[PDB]
RNA sequence: CGUGAGUGAUGAAGGUCUUCGGAUCGUAAAACUCUGUUAUUAGGGAGAACAUAUGUGCACAUCUUGACGUACCUAAUCAGAAAGCCACGGCUAACUACGUGCCAGCAGCCGCGGUAAUACGUAGGUGGCAAGCGUUAUCCGGAAUUAUUGGGCGUAAAGCGCGCGUAGGCGGUUUUUUAAGUCUGAUGUGAAAGCCCACGGCUCAACCGUGGAGGGUCAUUGGAAACUGGA
């Protein structure tokens, strides 16, 4: 949705968390144009505009096409500090980050087609799907077994929660509750949590 | 006499200052339990009871510390005559979730703050002298 | 023990009789790792002899930051000077990034929570004299239950 | 759905800055496999719902329809193309060579033009964002700025020279009053393109029931007087 290079993620945000290595080949000091000089300190409000950046190359959806993401984030009852990392990762990026499908989101993205989509029934070619406590994101009758669906079936071992993943099947349909601090921790909550509000 | 607790508000902080054990605050026929509605925690201390004749004159009896440290940072004036700070159901403050007494008075006289809610009313707690 | 946030070293290029005279004037912020902001400048020669020569002659104009449950008590400004500051509450478990004005005030005052903010101008000399304006004019919980002189769960 | 890479030769035939030092527009890349999500003909088919022998007290029988008739979609798996315009020394996330050289450009803030303006104009570009981009008039971030939270009674934003007088705006009078008053009282009602505590789906759009809950009610004295200006 960005049409763009996916490296320069972990250049403008200070919240990447999509690779392992990516600074070691790179130069990872300050910006671009004054990449050679000190760096600065994000302001009140240019932080959690930071992270909504930053969260811009990590989720699909952009400003305007992640309406629900940051509805689901503000008005929904609840942590609303810790509700952008709560409800939010109700997209089908999850399925493909939990079952070994893609390690990263715009490939997990991508990945409603070409890996398991069928979710025990109606499918969804949208960066996220309704998996809740009955529904089980697997594969369809003639693409049961894909290249990118059973790429890293043994090289991903390790699986995340609330999330099922097995040889020729890679079905979800584990605990449908899902953690609010299972996801990286760089940006701020009661920041997110009024200036959204405004 | 213009304002109700005019001096009273000039006296005690005053008297907090420059550290007056004894207080001088012109008694009158409402300024008793309004110069003494902290006398359930420790803000104001405490005192026996006013003793005088037809509204002449109260004392605070204020208490320090070793090296004379006072526990109120200066008081200011909030609920006086003209405006009313009637606190109905609409919602009530809190900030350490109970600990001194305030300005809550409605069929009970003197009440504190703590069942505040349970009773629902914000009203000015006042009371005669002698 | 202390965390001594040294920014730069201001340089200036004297046209005085002599050829030129090199005065390094380094800027390194006296925080007490607390939540203390602190700001002193040297004109010494040496950089490390003129960076604690403000430390040992400017230590005092540090100011006590107490915090409520993980958040900032109040949100308060800075109108001291040109360059402005502004206390903005996160949650206690959280971050910052880079991006903006000074980073050695919110960074002393070990808590995650507060994003340093700072628009005003690029000179670091009337920026940071507006951050200990709001810091001295936060609010906190008692010292405001003091001005009513009533109950803490009284004014809120 | 959104238009092709499961794969992938310094991925060049030599250029992008090149003091050529390497990298690369370049895990761009060949030429296929791949990716399905373009056709090829297709037969297709809620506001508003009960009827028409003469056999039937706001209930109903032989016999009452079309101006139509191709979302999400994992499927045929032909090959149907997210480009763009802008700042680029910047302010403000952004550039290299030439050509210019107060000629022209640039031109909110800056200013850059009388020589070495990567600020100018072309090429290689870069930061942004999103099927596009620069423009014109219209609220609020900007910031309290007839100050209201948001004005002084002096330099600031502030000395009516007017010395003699009731604008009812307003300036101790003890006690003292018959109830100006602070918190109780008829409550049924308590509805609402109303923030409805939930309530329905249209993937990207308009698919709407809950009057008691439900606040957005519709118990706050008749009342307890030693008290704004007036004793």
């Amino acid at each position: 949705r960005f049409r763009g290079s996916n490296w320069k993620k972990s250049r403008r945000l200070g919240i990447s968390l999509s690779g392992t290595g990516k600074e070691l080949e790179k130069r990872p000091y300050a910006p671009g144009q004054h990449g050679p000089n000190q760096r600065k300190k994000l302001s009140e409000y240019g932080l959690q505009l930071r992270e909504k950046q930053k969260l811009r190359y990590l989720y699909g959806m952009t400003e305007r096409q992640f309406r629900n993401t940051f509805d689901i984030a503000g008005k929904k009852f609840g942590v609303h500090g810790e509700n952008f990392m709560i409800l939010l990762a109700s997209r089908l990026d999850a399925v493909v980050y939990s079952l070994g499908l893609a390690r990263t989101r715009r490939q997990a993205r991508q990945l409603v087609n070409h890996g398991h989509i069928l979710v025990d029934g109606k499918r969804v070619d949208i960066p996220s799907y309704s998996v809740k406590p009955g529904q089980t994101i697997s594969v369809r009758e003639k693409s049961q077994k894909l290249n990118i669906i059973v790429e890293s079936v043994e090289i991903n071992n390790f699986v995340p929660e609330y999330l099922n993943f097995d040889a020729d099947s890679l079905t979800g349909t584990f605990v449908r509750l899902p953690e609010r601090s299972e996801l990286p921790a760089e940006i701020n909550e009661q920041l997110i949590v009024e200036y959204y509000s405004r | 006499m213009t304002d109700p607790i005019a001096d009273m508000l000039t006296r005690v902080r005053n008297a907090n200052m420059v550290r007056h054990e004894k207080l001088e605050l012109p008694a009158s026929n409402i300024k008793k339990e309004i110069a003494e509605i902290l006398k359930s925690e420790g803000f104001i201390k405490n005192v026996e009871y006013v003793e005088d004749d037809k509204q002449g004159v109260l004392r605070l009896f204020l208490k320090y510390g070793q090296n004379d440290e006072r526990v109120i940072t200066g008081l200011k004036r909030i609920s006086k005559p003209g405006l009313r700070v009637y606190a109905k159901a609409s919602e009530m403050p809190k900030v350490l979730n109970g600990l001194g007494i305030a300005l809550v008075s409605t069929s009970e006289g003197v009440i504190t703050d703590k069942e505040a809610r349970k009773r629902n009313v914000g009203g000015e707690i006042i009371a005669y002298v002698w | 023990e202390f965390e001594e946030r040294v920014v730069t070293i201001n340089r200036v290029a004297k046209v005085v009789k002599g050829g030129r005279r090199f005065r390094f004037t380094a800027l390194v912020v006296v925080g007490d790792k607390n939540g203390r902001v602190g700001f002193g400048t040297g004109k010494a020669q040496e950089v490390p002899e003129a960076i604690k020569k403000a430390v040992e002659a400017a230590k005092k104009d540090l100011v006590v930051v107490p915090r409520v449950e993980g958040t900032t008590p109040h949100t308060i400004t800075g109108r001291y000077g040109s360059g402005s500051v502004f206390m903005k509450p996160a949650a206690p478990g959280t971050g910052v990034i880079a991006g903006g004005p000074v980073r050695a005030v919110l960074e002393l005052a070990g808590i995650t929570d507060i994003l340093s903010k700072s628009l005003g101008s690029n000179t670091p000399i009337n920026m940071v004299r507006a951050t200990i304006d709001g810091l001295q004019n936060l609010k906190n919980a008692e010292d405001v239950a003091k001005l009513r002189g009533k109950t803490v769960e009284e004014l809120y």
